[PDB]
């Protein structure tokens, strides 16, 4: 019954030479019943991306909570928030609710408009932070991802090769996870230009 | 574990092992279970850890705020501030606590605040998981008012067996003598109490 | 549980909702309307826990209506369902949560497009071409996966929906005492009192 | 989780592995259990992750506010009184056990607070999954007065005994040395005994392996 | 037409006289006090006038023991000073409790100069009409002396004075310190310093004192004490010849 | 003046007139005296019989606090009882915390701090009474006399009320011709005397005397009311000397 | 003498609320600001009042602010009072977005604000906002909209409005040349073609301005909101009638 | 006198809150103080006056550290400044550092402080602060900054300016010798020659309290190992560093 597995889903992020990639499946279902295949888990505030897994009603609320928050930030500092300055936020945020947590597993990922360096980060429900130079995974097929990433990952891939590696990890774990699938979408984030793509996968 | 405080000729002496277990593992084997809340007022902690520790912290606080305006406090007083906390909160506290102090007038007295905040003043008291074994000795070998040494070799033989049969208690003995002279610290290593 | 179906077609939304009401051993009624119109072009069906069910429905209805005279403008399907998910969202983490699942189907006179939102008591919202709450889905979802097309006429949808009910009857243990259908579109809401009068 | 701390002549040193668990699966392969309360005051956190990193956070911030106002360097028992006073208030529902260490204008100090607010002191402490491992490497090779290099060599040789014999701890060692009249040195990775050997095949796919359905260029600003 | 009635209204020249008047009340005390620091001690002086054969002098002081290291002297009404003496006397207790160590002189004075500021800006009460002089032997500054007033002010003094006779007791010291070119009294023991104040005060007032016309306290290496009744007669004798 | 209207306000010279007027109301009430013998003390108040319709032995002006503290005042009678009930809680909570019955010196501050307070806020009226009290604790007996500003001290014996001076000069005296603690018994006696002599300001208004005392030997540590025989004796032992 | 202007809680015999009127009077002391509607956009022009040689002004702003990503406002009056509002005005704006998951309609936001200003006019212990506002924005309900609000809490929608100093002049000139359809680049024209005439300074210098506009079309199916930079100004300023 | 200048809640017929201006008078009285923005730094200074040399002035700061990248000074009512300070150093954690894992930019602290300054106003029953501060600091995305904050709650940014008794002219002096280029050492100079005329006392190393915002001090941390944690930019010059720059005029 674990609140973090009613709805299902997965998210994964990777870093490459001057870019990052963030990907997720599309399914939202109740227990075994599949309800939707257009449920996206990746949002963005300015040039900062956040993917969220877990209890759907919380995933939605958090997006709204962060949109709200980031808009107020921009207005006050006269600039969009950065990836690190943002991670710190969603961490404190998650924690202010330490004794009635939102049941999620966020994952930030972006590029710093000043330095120009790639960034990816993960957190657990109460907000513990976690940077990594290679990859972040979260979700129901969490283990299947660690297995794929700890094989297919390669430092400094070119954005065109990163797209292939990340896709393949997502694609294959979602096939060994009974509650993740029904489509996927992947993003390739550079300093400028952001390309979004939907992939073709088994619909079972 | 094993704690006690005994009254005698000059005033009183309170001692107790160093062992503090968490399961069958020994978290610390050299603990100072003899907290001082005031110059002539000390106490030996028993029961839970974290709780007793914080009580003292508070009891001290008050006394330190007492003298500061009502002059140095008695010993009967301190044992009150102690029960007040142990009574009102008998629900979320596990404390063994034995209080002892030397007052110029009244000589030196001993009060024992057990589970429930039930206060008692006795010649001497013994609490701690290991006290269950030295009920034979302690009682049968106790003469009213001893000497500074005539007794230190009591606390030593009581605390001897306590360690000998009660796993949860051991380490090194620790005594503190509260007297007109003042505070004195003692420590009698293993190869010793076992020797007996 | 109760039956709650809904399907969006070419230019309108259709809502099906069983009519029976049961308290333990008996059936106190076989003509209950689980619907409740929030505004001229927004309709919302519901099903859930005994008391929680309509206390909530009416509450929502009251807020929308208030907003509508105040602004003199009509709130949109999208924004209406958003408000609902907000409430239910806060509800789940309160001394006692409403256990209510819903379907909102309105006509967006601004885009001239029908829209149907399905929301469950946890605050989980999603826009779909057709939906259902509770066990209602397992018996129907496959038939609709099969025949549904976005170009469908209101006239065609009903025929479809009829099939789903016929299936619900043949394989469902509970006797839901039939359904009541309602249509939402550019001209507002009307009741197909002829799926019952048939 | 596998941390220790040991003081010598002019200071104290603490070390901790860098492996966060979460069931049997590994999460962080290079974490950081060592936090800063204040320049010369550091903590080692075992147990519930978020809790320790969030509590040190707090206390730190407040002590910074304290010294400023009192115009004196942060004592170490303050940081202690603060932590265990807070830990207690929450009857152990904030599972953060840790080893606080530092040096103030009154000497060098080392403490160990458990979850419920209980605190103890000694010359060497161990907290974590492999506390019994690195506590056989301390009840054997310990002596009063130890060179800086000896203390460092011992602490890091305890952690190591945790890495190898415990499953709830591994990867690298992290160290921080606090010396009197001197600044503090943070050694992120004083060791790196584990380094995955190289793979047996390159797993890069040829461009166009993955099948795409749609593509497009999303916007950002206004 | 009442600027000076309310503790919150600024006169056209930002004055707040109620705070000002507060001060004159710190004078109707008619007691003088100077404090000087040794090299590992600190001493404060103050006269002990008891105008009634009925009042038993034991209960007639203006110097209390805040903590087991800090002492305080007050230039104001026994009611108001007795208040302040209490609050500070408690800030001490709580500070220790919340931070693990004994509270410094310099701090306690800031808690008070602050306390008597909020006390005075929010208008939750009338400002106390007294001056507080904090003395002690800090473990990061030993000979320490700080003094707060009603307007919420404070600072460090190498040795200061307070009473209806500021300047006299003051200048007299400015010329004695103008020579030694240092910022403290030199001497190995308190006993001798004490003798230095009485000595260097009678000079400014122009009057002899006995074992009841004065009152003094001193601070050692963490152990504040009030000078005995009879014992104050001692150093008074010893310095009655080495003129 | 506009400085004698509010209770918080400071006059230009740091003077709080509202408290002063408070005193004017005190030195107009009846007369109350306080004697401190060797071990324990003695109290006595002047009750004024206005008419013959006044059950005698009733309408007591002396109140005990806990069971060891005497307590008498002059001025506004209701303000009286009041200031004492507080003292009664303040007492009780203290014994409930420390076990040992409250220190007479401690007790006084509690009361001062309280009276203190009614001089701080302009929304309340300062206490309209002077209070005299004391008892025997662990450090023997003590005798204080608090007043309208919260100011107070320890005395050898004192008194307030319309006729207090005579009570004072005929009080200082007893001190001079006895420098070494008076007498348990004797105190009472001389007590009933000091009142009469002072009543000559109410002469035309027949009165009733009330005495209570507290002593480690006659009362046994507890405060008791002087009724019965010793009560008569003391009267005559004063009515005789009145001639 | 005796007047009915002592506070907000008081009606004069004729039902006037002076205190509110005086606040409405504080506006004529602010830098002129203009807002002009257009067939395709809205223009906001202001004229920095405060001045000095060494006053940073190329970075920070003082009169033009973004409330929503589709709504902007011109300030005039009490600096601090302006921020207090502007902020809440921003929070409310985001709650609407967070609840209805749509952007908040202009009139609703202007009304919410006017409704707070209204409130500080009816409750004691409160002082009305000494601010005026020119709201310029766009929503799918009524396209582009220009609104204004004063301290009294009333608001209204103009086609071209001015507030601040010399409103009479500025208002007059506009009333004259405003062509009801007038394109944007003609409003930005008329902006200065009015601000100029109603200034003082020997010459209208760029560093003394603030422009912003709201445009939209088929292209970006949405609204682009621009706040001119010191540069663009110093430039478009020359393109008109300045050397 | 009016009948409107004795209430924070009251508007004069023209529209001027009163109590505020008299509060702002206690400031235009305080001891002279200035601040100069350079291109690679910012300098803030204010004079010191001794009640008597019997008092130790080296136990009462006037140039304070709010954040290791921001410092501030004042002119007006002493005591206010002392606590207005400690409330500023907190509203700096609880309101930013504890939410974003980092210290706050110049602009926002100055506004978080004017926020506390605002409260004193809007509300009868309290009086505004009789102080006006110059806050100077620097944050990555904004370069260096200079700001003034008055009881009225408002606040503005300068390049250079002064507040206090001797300000009319000091603010006139600066106006003349300021240009976008002055390196920090120049500012530190231009400051002293302006803190010069504005005194009747003396010009030693004690009676002058000046500090400045500049380059990072990898020494003033207390630890080393973490790359990014480089150091505090705020530096309060010592009695010595001073009088040396005084000799070379």
């Amino acid at each position: 019954s674990d609140p973090s597995s009613i709805n299902g889903g997965i998210v994964v992020a990777m870093t490459g030479k001057d870019c990052v990639a963030i990907a997720c499946d599309l399914r939202l279902g109740s227990q075994s019943l599949g309800v939707s295949n257009k449920f996206e888990k990746i949002f963005h505030y300015g040039h900062v991306f956040l993917g969220i897994t877990g209890l759907a009603t919380d995933v939605t609320t958090l997006n709204e909570m962060f949109r709200y928050k980031t808009n107020l930030y921009k207005l006050k500092e006269e600039r969009a928030i950065e990836p690190e300055t943002f991670t710190q936020l969603v961490s404190s945020s998650l924690y202010e609710r330490r004794f009635g947590p939102y049941f999620v597993g966020p994952v930030v990922a972006g590029i710093n408009s000043k330095s120009g360096k790639p960034f990816i980060a993960g957190f657990d429900l109460i907000g513990c932070i976690d940077e990594a130079k290679d990859f972040i995974v979260s979700g129901t097929a969490s283990d299947q991802l660690f297995g794929m990433c700890e094989s297919l990952y390669e430092p400094n891939l070119e954005p065109e090769d990163l797209f292939e590696t990340i896709s393949q990890a997502l694609l294959n774990a979602a096939d060994r996870d009974a509650l993740s699938g029904w489509g996927a979408v992947v993003y390739i984030i550079k300093k400028d230009e952001v390309v979004k793509r939907y992939l073709k996968m088994r619909q079972d | 574990t094993s704690i006690m405080a005994v009254t005698f000729k000059d005033g009183v002496i309170l001692g107790a092992d160093s062992r503090t277990t968490t399961g069958a593992y020994i978290a610390n084997r050299v603990t100072d279970k003899l907290t001082r809340v005031h110059d002539k007022i000390w106490c030996c902690r028993s029961g839970s850890a974290a709780d007793t520790q914080a009580i003292a912290d508070i009891v001290q606080y008050h006394l330190e705020l007492y003298t500061s305006q009502y002059g140095t406090p008695s010993t009967e007083t301190a044992a009150s501030v102690f029960k007040e906390l142990c009574y009102e909160n008998k629900d979320n506290l596990t404390a063994g606590i034995i209080v002892a102090g030397y007052d110029d007038k009244n000589k030196g007295e001993v009060y024992t605040i057990p589970l429930g905040g039930s206060v008692h003043k006795l010649p001497y008291a013994i609490a701690g998981s290991g006290s269950t074994f030295i009920y034979g000795y302690c009682d049968k070998n106790f003469r009213e008012n001893m000497s500074k040494e005539e007794t230190v070799d009591f606390i030593k033989h009581s605390l001897s067996q306590a360690i000998k049969w009660d796993g949860s208690s051991g380490g090194v003995i620790r005594m503190v003598v509260l007297t007109a002279a003042g505070v004195e610290r003692l420590i009698f290593y293993p190869d010793e109490y076992e020797q007996l | 549980m109760d039956i709650i179906l809904g399907i969006r077609v070419q230019d309108s939304v259709i809502l099906a909702s069983s009519k029976a009401v049961t308290r333990g051993i008996s059936v106190l009624k076989d003509s209950d309307d689980k619907t409740r119109q929030l505004s001229p072009h927004t309709l919302m069906s519901f099903a859930g826990e005994a008391g929680d069910t309509v206390q909530f429905a009416e509450y929502i209805q009251a807020n929308i209506q208030l907003y509508s005279i105040r602004e003199d403008y009509e709130l949109s399907p999208q924004a209406v369902s958003s408000f609902v998910r907000q409430e239910l969202a806060k509800s789940i983490r309160s001394r006692r949560p409403y256990q209510v699942n819903v379907l909102i189907g309105g006509y967006d006179k601004k885009k001239n497009k029908p829209e149907l939102y399905q929301i469950d008591y946890l605050g989980t919202k999603v826009e779909l071409p057709y939906g259902a709450h509770g066990y209602s889905g397992f018996y129907t979802f496959s038939l609709l996966d099969h025949h549904y097309r976005p170009d469908m006429t209101t006239e065609e949808g009903l025929d479809l929906l009829k099939l789903c009910v016929q299936e619900l009857e043949k394989r469902m243990p509970m006797d839901f005492k039939g359904v009541i259908v309602k249509i939402v579109d550019k001209d507002g809401i009307r009741q197909v009192d002829d799926f019952q009068a048939q | 989780t596998t941390i220790v701390g040991v003081k010598f002549n002019n200071g104290v040193v603490i070390a901790a592995d860098t492996r966060s668990t979460q069931g049997p699966i590994v999460a962080d392969k290079n974490c950081a259990k060592l936090h800063r309360i204040s320049p010369k005051i550091w903590c080692a956190g075992a147990g519930t992750a978020a809790d320790t990193e969030a509590v040190t956070q707090l206390i730190g911030s407040n002590i910074e506010l304290h010294s400023l106002y009192t115009s004196r360097e942060p004592r170490v028992v303050s940081a202690l009184q603060m932590l265990k006073q807070h830990l207690f208030k929450y009857q152990g529902h904030i599972g953060a056990y840790l080893i606080v260490a530092g040096v103030d204008p009154t000497g060098s100090h080392l403490f160990s607070i458990h979850a419920h607010g209980s605190t103890d002191v000694g010359y060497y402490l161990s907290l974590g999954s492999g506390s019994l491992a690195a506590m056989a490497v301390l009840e054997s090779h310990w002596k009063q007065d130890l060179t800086k290099e000896e203390a460092i060599k011992l602490a890091s040789d305890a952690i190591q005994a945790g890495i190898w014999n415990d499953l709830g701890s591994g990867s690298n060692v992290d160290v921080c040395v606090m010396e009197i009249g001197k600044d503090a040195e943070y050694l992120r990775n004083y060791l790196t005994p584990n380094v995955r050997e190289e793979k047996q095949k390159s797993y890069k796919f040829p461009r166009g392996t993955t099948a795409v359905l749609k593509e497009s260029i999303v916007n950002i600003c206004d | 037409a009442g600027y000076d009635r309310h503790i919150t209204i600024f006169s056209p020249e930002g004055r707040l006289y109620q705070v000002e008047y507060a001060f004159k009340a710190t004078n109707q005390t008619n007691i003088n006090s100077l404090a000087v620091r040794g090299k590992d001690c600190t001493v404060v002086i103050s006269q002990k006038k008891v105008p009634d054969k009925l009042l038993d002098p034991t209960t007639v002081s203006y110097i209390f023991c805040i903590s087991r290291t800090i002492g305080m002297v007050v230039n104001g009404p026994i009611p108001d000073a007795r208040n302040a003496a209490l609050r500070a006397k408690a800030e001490a207790a709580e500070f220790r409790y919340k931070y693990g160590y004994d509270m410094p002189c310099d701090v306690l004075a800031k808690r008070m100069a602050n306390l008597s500021q909020i006390y005075t800006q929010r208008a939750y009460m009338r400002p106390l009409g007294v001056i507080l002089t904090f003395v002690s032997v800090d473990e990061e500054l030993g000979p320490s002396i700080y003094k707060t007033d009603p307007a919420g002010y404070y600072v460090g003094y190498k040795a200061t004075a307070t009473g209806p006779k500021q300047q006299e007791i003051t200048t007299n010291l400015e010329n004695h310190f103008k020579k030694s070119k240092i910022d403290h009294i030199n001497e190995e023991s308190w006993e001798k310093v004490v003798e230095f104040a009485i000595t260097h005060m009678i000079d400014a007032l122009g009057t002899e004192f006995s074992k009841n016309d004065l009152e003094v306290g001193v601070a050692t290496k963490d152990k504040f004490f009030t000078l005995s009744a009879e014992n104050i007669e001692e150093r008074l004798v010893a310095i009655a010849e080495q003129d | 003046t506009g400085y004698d209207l509010s209770n918080s306000v400071f006059s230009p010279d740091g003077r709080n007139f509202q408290v002063e007027y408070a005193v004017k109301a005190v030195e107009n009430g009846t007369t109350s005296i306080g004697i401190k013998c060797n071990d324990g003390v003695v109290f006595a108040v002047e009750k004024l019989i206005t008419s013959k319709l006044l059950v005698p032995q009733k309408n007591v002006k002396i109140q005990v606090v806990d069971r060891h503290i005497g307590c008498v005042y002059s001025g506004l009678i209701p303000d009286g009882r009041h200031l004492v009930n507080r003292g009664r809680e303040e007492a009780a909570s203290f014994k409930k915390l420390y076990k040992t019955p409250i220190p007479i010196p401690a007790f006084a501050d509690r009361l001062g701090q309280y009276v203190q307070a009614h001089t701080l806020y302009n929304s309340v009226r300062p206490f309209g009474v002077s209070t005299i009290f004391g008892g025997v604790d662990k450090n023997g007996a003590h005798l204080y006399m608090l007043e309208p500003s919260g100011s107070y001290w320890g005395y050898k014996g004192a008194a307030t009320g319309k006729g207090r001076q005579s009570a004072k000069a005929e009080l200082e005296k007893l001190v001079d011709h006895h420098p070494e603690g008076l007498s348990a018994r004797e105190a009472v006696k001389q007590a009933a005397k000091i009142i009469y002599l002072a009543h000559e300001d109410n002469k035309e208004k027949d009165f009733e005397l009330e005495i209570s005392w507290c002593s480690l030997s006659e009362t046994n540590g507890l405060h008791k009311f002087v009724k019965g025989d010793l009560l008569q004796e003391a009267i005559d032992f004063a009515q005789k000397e009145i001639n | 003498s005796r007047r009915y202007d002592s506070r907000t809680t008081i009606f004069s015999p004729e039902g006037r609320l002076y205190q509110v009127e005086y606040a409405l009077e504080s506006i004529s002391h602010a830098g002129t600001a203009i807002g002009i509607m257009a067939s395709d956009g809205i223009v906001l022009a202001a004229e920095r009042k405060v001045t000095s040689t060494l006053l940073e002004q190329d970075t920070s702003t003082e009169k033009l602010y973004k409330l929503n990503d589709k709504i902007a406002v011109a300030v005039a009056g009490l600096t601090a009072d302006a921020e207090i509002l502007i902020n809440t005005a921003r929070i409310h704006a985001q709650n609407y977005l967070k609840t209805y998951n749509e952007d908040i309609p202009v009139e609703i936001l202007v009304r919410r604000l006017s409704d707070i200003k209204q409130g500080y006019t009816q409750h004691g212990g409160l002082r009305p906002f000494g601010v005026s506002f020119i709201y310029a924005g766009y929503d799918d309900r009524y396209g582009y909209q220009l609104y204004t609000s004063n301290p009294s809490g009333n608001y209204t929608g103009w086609k071209a409005i001015s507030v601040g100093a010399n409103t009479s002049a500025a208002q007059t000139l506009l009333q004259m040349d405003y062509k009801d359809d007038m394109k944007v680049d003609d409003a930005i024209e008329l902006a200065l073609k009015t601000l100029s005439k109603t200034t003082d300074s020997s010459a209208l210098t760029y560093d003394r301005l603030e422009f912003a506009t709201i445009r939209k079309g088929a292209n970006d199916g949405e609204v682009y909101q621009k706040i001119f930079k010191p540069q663009e100004i110093k430039d478009i300023l020359v393109k008109t009638g300045i050397t | 006198t009016d009948r409107y200048s004795f209430s924070l809640t009251t508007f004069s017929p023209s529209g001027k809150l009163g109590q505020i201006d008299y509060a702002l008078t206690a400031v235009k009285q305080g001891v002279t103080s200035l601040g100069i923005k350079a291109t690679n730094g910012v300098v803030i200074a204010t004079e010191k006056k001794s009640s008597s040399p019997l008092a130790m002035s080296e136990t009462l700061s006037k140039v304070s550290l709010l954040t290791p990248d921001i410092g501030a000074v004042y002119s007006g009512m002493g005591p206010d400044y002392r606590v207005l300070v400690d409330k500023s150093r907190k509203v700096a954690h609880t309101s930013y550092k504890r939410i974003y894992g980092e210290y706050p930019p110049t602009k926002l602290l100055v506004s978080e402080v004017a926020k506390i300054m605002q409260e004193a106003t809007q509300s009868g029953g309290v009086r505004p602060f009789g102080v006006s501060l110059l806050i100077a600091g620097h944050d990555e995305f904004n370069g260096f900054s200079l700001y003034q904050v008055d009881p009225s709650g408002s606040y503005f940014p300068w390049k250079a300016t002064a507040i206090g008794k001797g300000s009319v002219a000091a603010k006139t002096f600066l106006e003349k010798r300021w240009n976008d280029e002055l390196e920090l050492e120049d500012a530190i100079h231009i400051a002293l020659l302006t803190l010069k005329e504005s005194v009747e006392g003396e010009f030693n190393g004690d009676t002058i309290e000046l500090a400045i915002i500049g380059d990072e001090n990898p020494d003033l941390l207390g630890y080393t190992g973490i790359p990014t944690d480089k150091g505090p930019r705020f530096r309060k010059l010592t009695s010595q560093e001073i009088n040396d720059r005084l000799e070379a005029l």
